[PDB]
C-alpha cells in the first residue's frame, strides 16, 4: 500500500530529526568566540594570461604546481606555464561545447567532456610528440558536469542523467553506478586518500559515497536551491557547499549535520566555485557579480575582496603547496593571484 | 528540508463552489514567484494561474477566466485558490509549484520529470 | 588674432574688439579639455579592445584629439610672436607646422565618415586588423607631409609663402597658397555631409524627433560641419555672424567633443563612474 | 639559457596557428534551433540543405550568398533545461518553431516563449518566430466544427485591423483567426518594451522553399543594428 | 508497479541511515580549531613570505 509506505517514510525521518537535534550541545560561533581576527587581506595580480576567443568553463592545477589546463567555449584547450606565461600545448577538440576538465596526477593525461555525452582521454607523451586521442567512454544518457582522475586508468565522472559513475579506461567500460539522486548533478570532489567522494545534486541535498562498494552512506540536507560546488576541508572530516540562494555552508560528517554559514544582507546572486586553502582557515568563493570574497572559516566574516574581472565568474583553484590562487571568468582571460 | 503541503478537496456537484489552500515550510517565502498546476486523467500537467511576491501581478489561462481567484498571504505563510462554478471538465489531481531561483521572473516549472520543489497533490471531482 | 583668418581672405575691422576676446577663451579649453581625454583613453584600454569596431574606433577619436590639441597650441605660439623686427626664423617654421597639423585633422575625420559607411553598406565583410591601420596611418599622416613640404619648397624661394602683417599663408594677385588649405578642407566636408544623410534613412524607421536630434547632435562635431559656415567668410564681408559665428562655434571643437564623445556615451560612463566610486 | 629559447619557439609556433583560427572563428554565424514534438523543424532541417547513439547535440551546416551559418539541434537530453540553455549567450540568433493548428497545445507554446524572452541570460538575443501548418489551419477553420472561442474568449470581439494586407484569394476567416494568433506573441514581445531585441514573425508550411533567404535578411537587420549601437546612434 | 518498489527502496534506504554511531558538536569543533593552528606558520596565503623567496616575483 502507497500510504503505508509514505508514513513509515514520515515516521523514520521524525526519528532522524529527533536523533540528530539531542546530539547537538554548543555552537561553532560561541567555543570560536574568543580567537584573533585574521585582518586585511590583500592581493594583486602577478601574472595575466590572454589567447582565449571565448569564454571559459573550468581549470585545474597541475601536482607540480607550475603547469596548468584550461578549456574554453570554442573547441580548445590550452596547457601553461605560470611561472614564465609560455604555452606548451593547444589541443583542438571535436564538439565545441565542453564543460569540465581534469588533469592526471602524473601528469601524462589530460581529460574533457561536454553536452556530447562523452568523456574525452588525451595522451600528452607520445613517441612521435604529438597530442593524440587515446580513448573515448560512452554510455551516459545526459551532459557531463564534472570529472576527476584516481590513476592512470580509473577515473569517475557525473552527468545530468541523476547518476554518477567509475570506469576503467583500459577495458573501456563500466564497472560500478551510482543511483540515488533525484534532479541533476552538479559537482564532485574525491577524499585525500582516495576511498569515498561527495556529490552535490541540484535538489538541495549532498551525498557521500564509498568506492570500493557502491552503496550510499550518508545524505545531507539545508540548501534552499540549487548546489552548484562542492570541495573537501584538508583532513576529510568536513566539506563547503554554496548554492543560488546566495549562502554558503559547512557540513562534518561525524557529527552528521550543519555548522555554520556564510551570508550578508547585501548579497542578491549566486555563487559559482568555492575552494579552501592549506590550513583550512580561509574559504573563497566566487560570484556571479563579477568579482570573489574570502571568507574566514571559524568565525563567519568577511576578509577580502579580489575584484579586476569584467563579466562572470567561472572556476577557481589554489595550488598544492598554497603559493598561487588562480580565477577564470566569461571574458576569457586567467589571472594569478598572490 | 523542502515541504509544501496541500489541504481541501472532495466532490462537488456542478455549479458548486470550494477553496484550496497550501502551507510552505522550508524557505523564505516573500522572495519567491508561485504556481498552480493541474492532472486530468489521461493527459499531461497544465497550468492555471500564477502570482508574484508582492501580489500585484496576477495571470490566468483562457478557460479559467472568470471563475477562479488566486490570493497569497505572507504573514501566515499560505497560498490560496478560490473555485466558483464547476463543470465536469475539470475533475483532476492539484498541485502548488515554486520557482527554482529567488528575485527573477522566468520559470521552468511544469515538467514530468520528478521536479523537486512540488507537492502531492490533492483530488477534486465534479460529478452529479 | 581672430580665429577667422584661417578661411579669411580679408577681414574688415570695425569689428575688431568683438572678435579677439572669444578666441582667447575659447582655444584655452579646448587644450584642457582634450588633455583629460587623453588620460581617459589609456586609463581604460585594456576594457574598451573588444572587437574590431571598437578598436578602430578608439585609434580614429585619440588620433583627432591629439591632432587638434597640437594645431591649436601653434595657433597660440604663433599668435604672440612680432613680425616687426623678425621677418624670418619663427614666423615661418611656426606658419608650417600650423598648417601640416590641421590638414592632419581634417583627413582623419574622412577616415571616421568612411568607416561608418563601410558599416552599413557591407554588413557581411572582415579584414585583418593590420592592413586597416596601415591604410588608415598612411593615408592620414601622409598627405599632409606631401601638401606640406611641396607648398614651402615650391613657393619660398620668390619668398610669396607668408603673409606681411600677421604668420599664415597670404594670397594676393599672384601666388595664392591658401587655396592648398581651402580646397583640401571644404571637399572633405562635402563628403562627411553625404555621409550624415544616410544615417538618416536609416533611422526614420517609423518620439522620432528625438532620436533624430540626438543621432544629429553627437555626428555634428566629430565629422565637422561646423567648418562649412566658413564659405560665407570666403565669399562675404560681415553680413550677420559670418565673422563671429564661425569663431564661437569652431573655437569650441575639443569642448563639444570631451561633452559629447566620450561624456555621453554608456559604457565608457559606466567604467569611469565604478572607477571613481 | 639553451634551454628557454626551445620555449620561446614553441610559443610562437602556437601564436601563428591560433591567428590562422581565429580569422575562421570570426566569420561564421551561429544560431539555435527550438521546437516542440509535433512542430516540424526535421522537416525544416531537412528542407534547408541546398542554398552514434545517445548522441547529445547535432548540427547542420549551409551556405547563402557566400556567408556561412551553423545551426544546432539538441537530441538526447532530459525535459528540465534551466542549466546547459546558459551555453546559449552569445549566439546571433534563436529560430523559435511554433505548430498553429492545435488550439489546446498554443498556450504552452506561449508560456515557453515568454520564459525565453525574460530570462537574465538571454535579453539580448534576438528571435525569428516560425509558424508552420498553414493547410491545416486553412482547412480546420473553413470546416468548422472546431470553434477558437472556447479557449481564447477574446476572440469573440476581434475585428481585421483595416490596414492589414491580406493575400489574394483568400477568405477573410482565415485572415482574422491567423492575424489573432499572431498578435498574442507580437503583444508579449512588447509587453516589457525595452527595445534591446526584437521579434520577427513569419508564415510558412511544410513545403516551402525560402526559409533560409528569411534567416539571411533578418540576422542582416540584426548586425546592422549591433553596429549602429556600437556608434551610439540610437 | 514503479510506485511500490521505489517505496520500498526508499523505505529501506531510510532504516540504513537511522543506525549510525554520532558524536556531539562541541568534538568536531575542538578538532577543527586544533587542525587549523597546527598547521598556521606554513600556510603562505594567511602568512606571506618575503619576495626574494616568491617564485611569482
Amino acid at each position: 500500500e502507497l500510504d503505508q509506505l509514505r508514513q513509515e517514510a514520515e515516521q523514520l525521518k521524525n526519528q532522524i530529526r529527533d536523533a540528530r537535534k539531542a546530539c547537538a550541545d554548543a555552537t561553532l560561533s560561541q567555543i570560536t568566540n574568543n580567537i584573533d581576527p585574521v585582518g586585511r587581506i590583500q592581493m594583486r595580480t602577478r601574472r595575466t594570461l590572454r589567447g582565449h576567443l571565448a569564454k571559459i568553463y573550468a581549470m585545474h592545477w597541475g601536482t607540480d604546481s607550475r603547469l596548468l589546463v584550461s578549456a574554453s567555449q570554442d573547441g580548445k584547450l590550452i596547457i601553461w606555464d605560470s611561472y614564465t606565461t609560455n604555452k606548451v600545448h593547444a589541443i583542438p577538440l571535436r564538439s565545441s561545447w565542453v564543460m569540465t576538465c581534469a588533469y592526471a596526477p602524473s601528469g601524462n593525461y589530460v581529460a574533457c567532456g561536454g553536452l556530447d555525452n562523452i568523456c574525452s582521454i588525451y595522451n600528452l607523451k607520445t613517441r612521435e610528440g604529438n597530442v593524440r586521442v587515446s580513448r573515448e567512454l560512452a554510455g551516459h544518457t545526459g551532459y557531463l558536469s564534472c570529472c576527476r582522475f584516481l590513476d592512470d586508468n580509473q577515473i569517475v565522472t557525473s552527468s545530468g542523467d541523476t547518476t554518477c559513475a567509475l570506469w576503467d579506461i583500459e577495458t573501456g567500460q563500466q564497472t560500478t553506478t551510482f543511483t540515488g539522486h533525484t534532479g541533476d548533478v552538479m559537482s564532485l570532489s574525491l577524499a585525500p586518500d582516495t576511498r569515498l567522494f561527495v556529490s552535490g545534486a541540484c535538489d538541495a541535498s549532498a551525498k557521500l559515497w564509498d568506492v570500493r562498494e557502491g552503496m550510499c552512506r550518508q545524505t545531507f540536507t539545508g540548501h534552499e536551491s540549487d548546489i552548484n560546488a562542492i570541495c573537501f576541508f584538508p583532513n576529510g572530516n568536513a566539506f563547503a557547499t554554496g548554492s543560488d540562494d546566495a549562502t554558503c555552508r559547512l557540513f562534518d560528517l561525524r557529527a552528521d549535520q550543519e555548522l555554520m554559514t556564510y551570508s550578508h544582507d547585501n548579497i542578491i546572486c549566486g555563487i559559482t566555485s568555492v575552494s579552501f586553502s592549506k590550513s583550512g582557515r580561509l574559504l573563497l568563493a566566487g560570484y556571479d557579480d563579477f568579482n570573489c570574497n574570502v571568507w574566514d572559516a571559524l568565525k563567519a566574516d568577511r576578509a577580502g575582496v579580489l575584484a579586476g574581472h569584467d563579466n562572470r565568474v567561472s572556476c577557481l583553484g589554489v595550488t598544492d603547496d598554497g603559493m598561487a590562487v588562480a580565477t577564470g571568468s566569461w571574458d576569457s582571460f586567467l589571472k594569478i593571484w598572490n | 528540508q523542502v515541504q509544501l503541503q496541500e489541504s481541501g478537496g472532495g466532490l462537488v456537484q456542478p455549479g458548486g463552489s470550494l477553496r484550496l489552500s497550501c502551507a510552505a515550510s522550508g524557505f523564505t517565502f516573500s522572495n519567491y514567484k508561485m504556481n498552480w498546476v493541474r492532472q486530468a486523467p489521461g493527459k499531461g500537467l497544465e497550468w492555471v494561474s500564477d502570482i508574484s511576491q508582492s501580489g500585484a501581478s496576477i495571470s490566468y489561462t483562457g478557460s479559467v477566466k472568470g471563475r477562479f481567484t488566486i490570493s497569497r498571504d505572507n504573514a501566515k505563510n499560505t497560498l490560496y485558490l478560490q473555485m466558483n462554478s464547476l463543470k465536469p471538465e475539470d475533475t483532476a489531481v492539484y498541485y502548488c509549484a515554486r520557482c527554482p531561483a529567488p528575485f527573477t521572473r522566468d520559470c521552468f516549472d511544469v515538467t514530468s520529470t520528478t521536479y523537486a520543489y512540488r507537492g502531492q497533490g490533492t483530488q477534486v471531482t465534479v460529478s452529479s | 588674432t581672430s580665429f577667422s583668418i584661417l578661411m579669411s581672405p580679408f577681414v574688415p575691422s570695425t569689428i575688431f574688439p568683438v572678435v579677439k576676446w572669444i578666441t582667447y577663451v575659447g582655444l584655452g579649453i579646448s587644450i584642457g579639455s582634450l588633455i583629460l581625454c587623453l588620460i581617459i583613453e589609456a586609463l581604460f584600454w585594456k576594457q574598451i579592445k573588444k572587437s574590431q569596431t571598437s578598436h578602430t574606433r578608439r585609434i580614429c577619436m585619440v588620433n583627432i584629439a591629439l591632432s587638434l590639441l597640437i594645431a591649436d597650441v601653434w595657433f597660440i605660439v604663433g599668435a604672440t610672436v612680432d613680425t616687426t623686427v623678425n621677418p624670418s626664423g619663427v614666423c615661418t617654421a611656426a606658419v608650417f607646422f600650423t598648417h601640416f597639423f590641421y590638414l592632419s585633422l581634417f583627413f582623419w575625420m574622412l577616415m571616421l565618415g568612411i568607416l561608418l559607411a563601410y558599416r552599413i553598406i557591407l554588413v557581411f565583410h572582415h579584414m585583418a586588423q593590420h592592413l586597416m591601420m596601415a591604410v588608415g596611418f598612411c593615408l592620414g599622416y601622409g598627405c599632409p607631409l606631401i601638401i606640406s613640404v611641396i607648398t614651402i619648397a615650391v613657393t619660398q624661394p620668390s619668398n610669396t609663402y607668408k603673409r606681411k602683417d600677421v604668420c599664415w599663408l597670404n594670397w594676393s594677385n599672384g601666388s595664392k597658397p591658401l587655396l592648398a588649405f581651402v580646397v583640401p578642407a571644404l571637399a572633405i566636408v562635402a563628403v562627411n555631409f553625404v555621409v550624415v544623410l544616410l544615417v538618416l534613412t536609416k533611422l526614420w524607421r517609423p518620439a522620432t524627433i528625438i532620436r533624430v536630434g540626438k543621432s544629429l547632435l553627437i555626428l555634428t562635431p566629430l565629422l565637422g560641419l561646423t567648418w562649412g559656415f566658413g564659405i560665407g567668410t570666403i565669399v562675404d564681408s560681415q553680413n550677420l555672424a559670418w565673422h563671429v559665428i564661425f569663431a564661437l562655434l569652431n573655437a569650441f571643437q575639443g569642448f563639444f567633443i570631451l561633452c559629447f564623445g566620450i561624456l555621453l556615451d554608456s559604457k565608457l560612463r559606466q567604467l569611469l563612474f565604478n572607477k571613481l566610486s | 639559457s639553451a634551454e628557454d629559447k626551445a620555449a620561446v619557439e614553441r610559443s610562437k609556433m602556437i601564436e601563428k596557428q591560433l591567428q590562422k583560427d581565429k580569422q575562421v572563428y570570426r566569420r561564421t554565424l551561429r544560431l539555435l534551433l527550438l521546437g516542440a514534438d509535433n512542430s516540424g523543424k526535421s522537416t525544416i532541417v531537412k528542407q534547408m540543405r541546398i542554398y552514434v547513439k545517445t548522441s547529445g547535440i547535432f548540427e547542420t551546416k549551409f551556405q547563402v550568398d557566400k556567408v556561412n551559418f551553423h545551426m544546432f539541434d539538441v537530441g538526447a537530453q532530459r525535459d528540465e533545461r534551466r542549466k546547459w540553455i546558459q551555453c546559449f549567450n552569445d549566439v546571433t540568433a534563436i529560430i523559435f518553431v511554433v505548430d498553429s493548428s492545435d488550439y489546446n497545445r498554443l498556450q504552452e507554446a506561449l508560456n515557453d516563449f515568454k520564459s525565453i524572452w525574460n530570462n537574465r541570460w538571454l535579453r539580448t538575443i534576438s528571435v525569428i518566430l516560425f509558424l508552420n501548418k498553414q493547410d491545416l489551419l486553412a482547412e480546420k477553420v473553413l470546416a468548422g466544427k472546431s470553434k477558437i472561442e472556447d479557449y481564447f474568449p477574446e476572440f469573440a470581439r476581434y475585428t481585421t485591423p483595416e490596414d492589414a494586407t491580406p493575400e489574394p484569394g483568400e477568405d477573410p476567416r482565415v485572415t482574422r483567426a491567423k492575424y489573432f494568433i499572431r498578435k498574442e506573441f507580437v503583444d508579449i514581445s512588447t509587453a516589457s518594451g525595452d527595445g534591446r531585441h526584437i521579434c520577427y514573425p513569419h508564415f510558412t508550411c511544410s513545403v516551402d522553399t525560402e526559409n533560409a533567404r528569411r534567416i539571411f535578411n533578418d540576422c542582416k537587420d540584426i548586425i546592422l543594428q549591433m553596429n549602429l549601437r556600437e556608434y551610439n546612434l540610437v | 508497479t514503479a510506485s511500490i518498489a521505489q517505496a520500498r527502496k526508499l523505505v529501506e534506504q531510510l532504516k540504513m541511515e537511522a543506525n549510525i554511531d554520532r558524536i556531539k558538536v562541541s568534538k568536531a569543533a575542538a578538532d577543527l580549531m586544533a587542525y587549523c593552528e597546527a598547521h598556521a606558520k606554513e600556510d603562505p596565503l594567511l602568512t606571506p613570505v618575503p619576495a626574494s623567496e616568491n617564485p611569482f616575483r
